[PDB]
């Protein structure tokens, strides 16, 4: 059933179609007549499905792209791995991490840019960086630099691998369609063979280099005198000195005498007083336990020898009176659309992202990772960030499923028919949600501004004012703060700090404390289900609507990205899949905009400081959050004005980058409304005022100008929009937080 | 004078190439309004938005040209 | 309603007519053409006005022309 | 004859900001070369050079020298550009090498395309520099 | 004329006749096929073809003709034998689509020139031509 | 087993949902004020009045400007006599400007004729103002007589 | 013989020239910093 | 709060006339306006 062929040199490894633009496509290749050829040709390049109509050629295409993008990512890492080995104070940051910023970036002095070669410490000037790449060597047990040189080295030479599998998958031994259709095989091997095998490796690895490394490392041995991780293995009586189980052989792992690996294995939970991370040997047992339950998982598709599932099967008998049919015709819609299979993996990898930044910043994996503050809010804006592009994304996919791959002789009464047919139940209940919660969670603060302004105090939602304190996550708190030797018997602590305990802190900062959630939590928490119901409407309205609607019945014949229908039945304008995404890419930037401020208001204030001799905290705000984020002016004086002190007068300093940063996103957001605002007409009729000017002197080009289309004007003008918005939002949480942290 | 192949310039104000010289690929000898077929080098704007090609030829009539 | 007009410009082509949809156009025969026919519109108020016709002329300017009038019940294209 | 404009070498803010100008380059003295070239400039109240824009000489180095500079530079990059535009019209295929640029009638073109004025002087005299508007496209009014 | 049809399995749907439907108009097509296929409804979803002639109503002429634009193109056997009409609440039929018999892509003698100017549209008159009257520019 | 089937005619826009007109929906929506078979106007506008003006006196009186002070439940009252007015008004105007019959859906396949003419719902607005009135009269009294109440007590701790 | 096709594209070429001009620029700047006016 | 200037308890009727009644009305008698038929 899961057998390996392939076809032998289909395509020619030649530059002559490299001299070529536009060969994909049979439009593209008549000819630059216009300049929408060239937009069309970077529009329409990866669109793989527009360019061939055979499943096979698009799957080899998307194979062997993949290992270019590897190729790109694995040279990406091989240079942070440089600059850590290279032009980084990593070996200095190692001595000393609670006074020595991490650093990995120097900047050339030709003109007055040598001043963004901030001071960090030990004697070295460069950019502060947030990537938490230090903290992430520090936990893998990197004490030098010339570990991070040979890791670079082999980054390069796994790219250049990546690269030649990818010439090598397109060009000399290209699989066949069968050999994509068996996902049973393909799911059985990234479970077991890549997260299993990843996650035991990294189990491995943690047990033998990460745990000795960094428990000298906490027990005050300078990196110098710490050994190098193969004498750990290669002697084991030094391996065994500390955590001294490892006396005992591997016996007890093989005769379920597991209990003795106690001291390295533990499930303590909590943080670790001296780093403020979580325990290693915490993590070590979490990626044992995962790789076990990994590989598990791995066995439970049918592929060659009979036992196993089928992953259809399990579709088909999963059916119930509410739906009828059930989910026959998703296996063949899974194994034949591309798109429906990335806008499941992208909806899925986006709110895997999003879970990645709620959760690191809770429980630290890393060393020292909660004591500097500007790397713990970079990754947790950063994760957000991408984690919200890949859900829009996946309302894209998903749109693009809809007109090009949805087909509806596959798809009778069954779970995606049934959606079609009560898609207007779906549309308008959602957008009922999405009104309801925008006035209850909007019009709150609109009573608390107007209450605040009107000099009533008492008539607020407040805490000292009408409460709406939020009863279920509080109690769901106090669950886990009791979780503990309650409800799991076997945790030293709780799994992090938030739910309750006390103030894990470190060095002179805190780490991370309770998060008391009260009526601010409460109305913010609203906006973030608000916003993201939003988000939620416009992609699954573009998704639902993608084929037809009571408008424009026939839809799907125009496609997925097209303008309009024109200006009749009222005016058709941004009726496509294509501007459902294009809206919903402002509300993500509206609704991680949002969370990422309420996390950077609500750790400044109520979490991270410093911690006084006598024991209380003094935080970086002063806990303004209980009385001012109820408000709209709350949030712009007490947030966006009061901590845009440290962006704006950062000129003639280190950080001057980031107020030239900031003022550049402020110059690229406002660049955005000319494409988003105006429309395709008038630059039409500009530019031909422009060509006769350029006739007049013999100027006419070939290629004739032509204003960008309507669908690339609205493209524009949201990538304008989303890069000004968020490179403004990066500089300033950036230059606060190197400030004040 | 008006033959196939022969440049000739646009005297409709409208059109796209008013003014501009194109070549003439048919002439058709029935009685109808726009007998003379004239191609450009330029395109036309016709088409849909995002559509990197367009029309290069109309048909025109006697009066509507002057040969050069 | 709106008013699809047609003008002697026209190559008769039909692609107006199979753009068209909501059956606003046909072709009629017409002797000022080589093709032997012209667009007419009879139907005019069925036109929602999407001016699919006046996408796919090609005239150098379109011989097919809408222009959008009084809106009706047609004219919306309203379900509702 | 500007009397609130003061030279920066008898200005007395401008000697206290010369002494903290930072180096650009890795050259050590390199505030101290910027502070001595920008002496000879006028210095406002606040102490930093200050711009004349008249076309005055013993102030034509701030306008009148990067200006001619620049005009030269420019109207190299548009002669050049304008030579190449006119050189592939006439050869029936000119929007392929309007999009993969000929590289070899390029550099014939930008290297000699120092004598742009010359050039431009005998076309705007000889005519074949503007088109009459007869022979132009014009759009309806 | 009083529409002898059956309807196809349809197992319902949100986006079909609204409350205009029995009180303003509706529509209507009608359509024979010699085998048994699934379809796409532009009310949305898919629906079942039965074997022989077919009868489906609509809020709009443009679903209706989406409709026969799915039965004409994307089909195999072909269906060019579909017939649109117009049900208002009283009780009359107005057969529209086909009017001819034929598709009106294809010429028939009988048709009237309908919205045909003999003049060139550059040749139009300027509006301050037509000031305060009815007539306007296109007329 | 269908249980969302359509209601007899599939190519109307509805689905006859457990929620929308299995049973019990039928019934109780069927036996409303409006929807009710036997029921004239200036009686389904009483019903329906008596009803919102029992509930509108819950917003107004323990949430308003007064509502820490012994003129609360009064202002509370005055509010929601204006507020049951404004809606009175609402509805002679609807009725004014002229109705049509009301849309027959599947949970309510026979709508009241009655409230198909402009003289119905000009009954059914003053039904309306009657029950509104008394309605809000009726929820004073019971909040004010036993003056504590400590029913009062819950949901104005919860909106303190 | 393709590949020079390639490098005579419209972006290869682009790139190239602003690589040449921003680095002329930049080694200007180097040697001769500072330049405000000319003296 | 009543105000030192004369007559002061004209804007406590003409401001909610104004601002509540006159406005009520006028949407009520543009309603009955725009919304007739014939
Ligand atoms: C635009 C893409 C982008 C960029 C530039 C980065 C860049 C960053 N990430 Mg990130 N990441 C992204 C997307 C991105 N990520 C996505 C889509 C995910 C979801 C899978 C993550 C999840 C991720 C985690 C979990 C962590 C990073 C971290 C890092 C930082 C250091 C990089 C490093 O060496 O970490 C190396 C880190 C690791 C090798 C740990 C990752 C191991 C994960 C848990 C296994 C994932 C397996 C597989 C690939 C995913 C399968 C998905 C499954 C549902 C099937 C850096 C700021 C790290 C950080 O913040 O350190 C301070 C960190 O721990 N990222
Ligand atoms: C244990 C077996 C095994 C392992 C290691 C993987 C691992 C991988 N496969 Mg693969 N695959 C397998 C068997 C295996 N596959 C089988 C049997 C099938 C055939 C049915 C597929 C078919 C398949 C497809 C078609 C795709 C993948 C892709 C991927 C990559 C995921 C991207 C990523 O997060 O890389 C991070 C992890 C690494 C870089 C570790 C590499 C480990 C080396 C190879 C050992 C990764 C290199 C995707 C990809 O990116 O293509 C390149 C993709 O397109 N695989
Ligand atoms: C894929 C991961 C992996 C790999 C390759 C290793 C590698 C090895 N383990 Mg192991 N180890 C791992 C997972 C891993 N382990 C995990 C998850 C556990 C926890 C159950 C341990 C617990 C462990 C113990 C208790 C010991 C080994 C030891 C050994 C060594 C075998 C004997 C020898 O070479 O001397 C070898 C280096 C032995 C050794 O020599 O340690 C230095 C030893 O005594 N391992
Ligand atoms: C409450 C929801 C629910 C119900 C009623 C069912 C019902 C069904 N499941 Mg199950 N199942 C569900 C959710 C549920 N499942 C979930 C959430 C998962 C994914 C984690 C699965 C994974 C699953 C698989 C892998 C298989 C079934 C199958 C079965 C069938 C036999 C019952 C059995 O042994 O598994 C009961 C299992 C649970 C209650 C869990 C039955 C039709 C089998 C099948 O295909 O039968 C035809 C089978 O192969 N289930
Ligand atoms: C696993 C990720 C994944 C994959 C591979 C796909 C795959 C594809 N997408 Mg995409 N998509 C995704 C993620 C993904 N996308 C996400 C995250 C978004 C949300 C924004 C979408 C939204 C989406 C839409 C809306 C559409 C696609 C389409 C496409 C197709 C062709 C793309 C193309 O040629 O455009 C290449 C175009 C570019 C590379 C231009 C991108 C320009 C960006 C804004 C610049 C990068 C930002 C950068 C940091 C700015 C620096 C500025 C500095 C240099 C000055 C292809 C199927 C298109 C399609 O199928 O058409 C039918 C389509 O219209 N995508
Ligand atoms: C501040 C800017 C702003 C505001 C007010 C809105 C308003 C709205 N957006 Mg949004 N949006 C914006 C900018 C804005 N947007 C921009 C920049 C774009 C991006 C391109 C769009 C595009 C967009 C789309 C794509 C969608 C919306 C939708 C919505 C609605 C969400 C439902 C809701 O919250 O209702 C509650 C209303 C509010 C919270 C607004 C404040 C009103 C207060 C709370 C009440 C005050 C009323 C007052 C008492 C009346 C008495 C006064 C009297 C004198 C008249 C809402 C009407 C969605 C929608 O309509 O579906 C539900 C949707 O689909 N938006
Ligand atoms: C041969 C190239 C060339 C030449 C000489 C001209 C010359 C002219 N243009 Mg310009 N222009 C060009 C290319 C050119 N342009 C291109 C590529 C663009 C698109 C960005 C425009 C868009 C444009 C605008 C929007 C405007 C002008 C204007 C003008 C006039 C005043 C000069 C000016 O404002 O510069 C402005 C120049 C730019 C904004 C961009 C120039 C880009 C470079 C410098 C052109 C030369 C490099 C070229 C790409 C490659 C050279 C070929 C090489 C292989 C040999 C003048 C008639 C203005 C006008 O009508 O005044 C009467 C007017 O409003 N032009
Ligand atoms: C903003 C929401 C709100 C508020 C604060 C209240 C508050 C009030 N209502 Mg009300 N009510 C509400 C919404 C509201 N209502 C709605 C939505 C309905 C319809 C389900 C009702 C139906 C209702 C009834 C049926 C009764 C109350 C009663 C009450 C009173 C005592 C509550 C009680 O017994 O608690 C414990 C109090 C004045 C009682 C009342 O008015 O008696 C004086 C009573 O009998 N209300
Ligand atoms: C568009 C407006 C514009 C103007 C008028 C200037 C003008 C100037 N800038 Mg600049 N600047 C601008 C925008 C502009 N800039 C922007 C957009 C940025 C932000 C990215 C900067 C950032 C910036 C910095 C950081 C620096 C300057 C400096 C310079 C000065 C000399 C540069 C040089 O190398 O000259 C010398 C060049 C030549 C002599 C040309 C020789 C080679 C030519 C091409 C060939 C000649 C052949 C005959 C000059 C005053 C530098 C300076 O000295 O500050 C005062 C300096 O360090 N600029
Ligand atoms: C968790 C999600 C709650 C889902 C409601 C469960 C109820 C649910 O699962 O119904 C159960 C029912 C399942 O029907 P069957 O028994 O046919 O299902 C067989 C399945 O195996 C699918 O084939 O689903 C439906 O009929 C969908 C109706 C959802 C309509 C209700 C709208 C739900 C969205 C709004 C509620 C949101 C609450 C969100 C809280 C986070």
């Amino acid at each position: 059933k899961a057998k390996v062929i392939v076809d032998k040199d289909p395509v020619p490894t030649s530059f002559e179609k490299w001299g070529k633009p536009g060969h994909f496509d049979r439009t593209l290749a008549r000819g630059p007549k216009t300049t929408t050829w060239i937009w069309n040709l970077h529009a329409d390049a990866h669109d793989f499905d527009s360019q061939t109509s055979d499943l096979e050629d698009i799957s080899r295409k998307i194979f062997s792209a993949h290992f270019g993008h590897l190729a790109v990512v694995f040279v990406w890492l091989s240079g942070m791995y440089f600059h850590g080995a290279k032009f980084s104070n990593y070996s200095a940051w190692l001595a000393d991490p609670l006074n020595i910023k991490p650093s990995a970036q120097v900047v050339w002095p030709v003109v007055g840019q040598d001043i963004l070669n901030a001071d960090v410490g030990g004697g070295f000037h460069g950019i502060q960086i947030t990537s938490g790449f230090f903290q992430l060597w520090r936990a893998s047990g990197i004490t030098n630099e010339y570990q991070l040189y040979c890791t670079a080295i082999g980054g390069l030479v796994m790219a250049g691998l990546m690269l030649f599998a990818g010439w090598f998958h397109y060009h000399k031994a290209a699989p066949k369609l069968e050999w994509f259709q068996n996902v049973e095989s393909m799911m059985n091997h990234h479970l077991a063979g890549l997260l299993g095998l990843g996650s035991l490796g990294w189990a491995g690895h943690q047990i033998h280099v990460s745990l000795p490394i960094n428990k000298l490392l906490d027990a005050g041995v300078a990196p110098n005198e710490i050994p190098l991780p193969h004498e750990f293995i290669l002697d084991p009586a030094k391996m065994a000195e500390l955590y001294p189980s490892f006396a005992q052989g591997l016996t007890p792992f093989f005769t379920l005498n597991w209990g003795v690996y106690s001291d390295f294995l533990t499930f303590k939970g909590g943080l670790n007083p001296v780093t403020g991370g979580l325990w290693l040997s915490d993590t070590a047992h979490h990626h044992l336990a995962i790789a076990v339950l990994f590989i598990i998982a791995g066995h439970m598709y049918r592929t060659n020898w009979g036992i196993g599932h089928n992953m259809k099967e399990i579709l088909e008998g999963h059916k119930g009176p509410f739906t009828g049919e059930g989910h026959k015709g998703l296996y063949e819609i899974l194994t034949t659309s591309w798109h429906a299979q990335l806008a499941i993996n992208l909806a899925l990898l986006g709110s895997l992202t999003i879970i990645v930044a709620q959760h690191m910043y809770a429980m630290p994996p890393y060393p020292y990772l909660a004591t500097d503050y500007g790397t713990q809010l970079s990754i947790f804006t950063h994760h957000m960030w991408i984690g919200g592009f890949l859900i829009v994304g996946a309302g894209a996919h998903a749109s693009i499923f809809m007109v090009r791959d949805y087909d509806p002789a596959k798809n009778v009464n069954n779970l995606l028919d049934r959606v079609l047919r009560h898609r207007d139940a779906i549309i308008s209940h959602l957008n009922w949600v999405c009104i309801w919660l925008g006035f209850h969670s909007f019009g709150l603060y609109i009573h608390n501004d107007t209450m605040r302004a009107l000099g009533r105090p008492q008539d607020m939602f407040s805490d000292s004012a009408i409460q709406l304190q939020p009863v279920f996550a509080q109690w769901i708190q106090g669950l886990h703060a009791a979780a503990a030797g309650a409800t799991a018997p076997f945790a030293s602590a709780g799994v992090s700090p938030v739910f309750g305990g006390e103030v894990v802190a470190v060095g002179g900062k805190v780490a991370m404390m309770p998060i008391t959630l009260g009526t601010a939590d409460f109305m913010v928490h609203h906006i973030h289900a608000f916003t993201i119901h939003v988000t939620v409407l416009i992609l699954l309205k573009g998704v639902l609507y993608s084929r037809s609607s009571r408008l424009i019945p026939d839809k799907a014949e125009l496609g997925f990205r097209f303008p309009c229908d024109g200006p009749g039945r009222g005016g058709t304008c941004q009726v496509s899949g294509w501007d459902h995404v294009f809206l919903g890419l402002f509300w993500m930037y509206n609704s991680l905009s949002i969370v990422i401020f309420h996390f950077s208001w609500k750790m400044q204030s109520d979490v991270w400081g410093t911690v006084l001799p006598d024991g209380s905290v003094s935080h970086i705000t002063g806990g303004n959050f209980a009385q001012s984020a109820i408000t709209i002016n709350g949030w712009l004086r007490d947030f966006l004005w009061a901590q845009a002190a440290n962006v704006i007068n950062s000129y003639g300093s280190a950080l001057s980058a980031y107020g030239i940063m900031f003022l550049a996103g402020h110059f690229v957001f406002a660049f955005s409304l000319m494409f988003l605002f105006s429309g395709r007409g008038y630059w039409q009729e500009l530019i031909e005022s422009i060509v006769w000017a350029h006739n007049k002197l013999k100027l006419a080009p070939a290629i004739q100008p032509r204003a960008l289309s309507i669908v690339q004007g609205r493209a524009v003008g949201v990538a304008h929009y989303l890069l000004g918005g968020i490179v403004t939002t990066w500089a300033f949480f950036l230059c606060r937080i190197l400030s004040v942290g | 004078a008006i033959q196939r192949g022969s440049k000739v310039r646009i005297l409709r104000k409208e059109s796209y190439w008013y003014k501009d010289v194109g070549t003439v690929a048919s002439v058709d000898k029935s009685g109808i309004l726009y007998p003379v077929i004239v191609r450009f080098d330029k395109v036309n704007y016709n088409g849909f938005s995002g559509s990197a090609t367009g029309v290069n030829t109309n048909n025109f009539a006697e009066h509507e040209l002057e040969e050069v | 309603s709106h008013s699809v007009k047609i003008y002697d410009t026209c190559i008769g082509c039909t692609q107006c007519v199979r753009a068209c949809p909501l059956d606003v156009l046909e072709m009629v025969p017409w002797d000022g053409c080589k093709a032997g026919q012209i667009a007419s519109s009879p139907r005019t108020e069925d036109c929602v006005g999407c001016k699919r016709c006046e996408t796919a002329c090609p005239t150098d300017f379109l011989s097919i022309r809408v222009y959008l009038g009084a809106e009706t019940t047609r004219s919306m294209g309203l379900a509702y | 004859d500007l009397s609130h404009l003061t030279p920066c070498s008898e200005s007395p803010a401008y000697q206290a900001k010369a002494k903290s100008f930072r180096n650009t380059t890795s050259d050590p003295e390199s505030g101290q070369k910027r502070a001595e070239s920008y002496a000879e400039a006028l210095c406002g109240p606040e102490g930093y050079p200050h711009l004349v824009v008249d076309g005055r000489l013993d102030h034509a180095g701030d306008f009148i020298i990067p200006g001619l500079l620049f005009l030269y530079v420019a109207g190299w990059i548009g002669w050049v550009g304008r030579s190449y535009l006119i050189a592939i019209r006439e050869e029936k295929d000119t929007e392929m090498k309007e999009i993969i640029i000929d590289v070899p009638l390029a550099i014939n073109k930008m290297l000699f395309g120092f004598m742009w004025p010359l050039q431009a002087f005998g076309e705007f005299t000889s005519g074949k520099l503007t088109v009459k508007d007869s022979e132009i496209p014009v759009s309806p009014r | 004329i009083q529409l002898t049809g059956t309807m196809p399995k349809f197992g319902g749907s949100t986006g079909g006749l609204l409350s205009a439907a029995d009180r303003e108009e509706k529509y209507a097509i009608t359509w024979t096929s010699k085998t048994e296929q699934v379809f796409e409804m532009p009310t949305g979803g898919a629906a079942i073809m039965n074997e022989g002639e077919n009868l489906l109503y609509f809020a709009r002429k443009e679903q209706c003709l989406a409709l026969g634009t799915q039965l004409r193109t994307k089909f195999k056997p072909k269906i060019e034998d579909y017939k649109i009409y117009r049900i208002y609440p009283t009780g009359e039929t107005q057969y529209l689509h086909p009017a001819d018999g034929v598709f009106p892509e294809k010429v028939n003698e009988g048709r009237e020139f309908h919205g045909k100017k003999d003049r060139n549209i550059g040749k139009n008159p300027e509006p301050v031509t037509l000031k305060f009257s009815g007539k306007t520019p296109y007329d | 087993i269908d249980v969302v089937n359509h209601g007899g005619d599939p190519q109307v826009g509805n689905l006859s949902t457990p929620i929308n007109g299995s049973a019990f929906t039928k019934a109780f929506i069927n036996a409303l004020p409006a929807y009710r078979k036997g029921l004239s106007p200036n009686r389904r506008g009483l019903e329906v009045g008596m009803a919102h003006g029992y509930l509108l006196y819950g917003p107004f009186a323990v949430l308003g400007p007064l509502r820490l002070t012994e003129y609360g439940p009064t202002a509370g009252l005055l509010a929601t006599i204006g507020l049951v007015s404004i809606l009175t008004i609402c509805l002679s105007i609807y009725g004014a400007v002229g109705v049509s019959k009301p849309t027959e859906t599947l949970t309510t396949p026979e709508v009241p004729m009655d409230l198909a003419t402009k003289e119905g719902w000009s009954e059914f607005a003053g039904g309306f103002l009657l029950g509104g009135c008394g309605g809000a009269f009726f929820a004073f009294f019971l909040c004010q007589t036993p003056h504590l109440q400590p029913l009062i007590e819950v949901a104005s701790n919860i909106w303190s | 013989k393709g590949l020079t096709t390639f490098l005579s594209t419209a972006p290869v070429l682009i790139t190239a020239l602003l690589v040449f001009t921003a680095g002329l620029l930049i080694e200007f700047n180097r040697f001769y910093p500072d330049l405000l006016f000319h003296p | 709060i009543l105000g030192d200037f004369a007559a002061s308890f004209l804007p406590a009727i003409l401001v909610p006339a104004v601002g509540l009644v006159m406005p009520a009305v006028v949407m009520g008698l543009l309603f009955l306006q725009i919304e007739s038929e014939a």
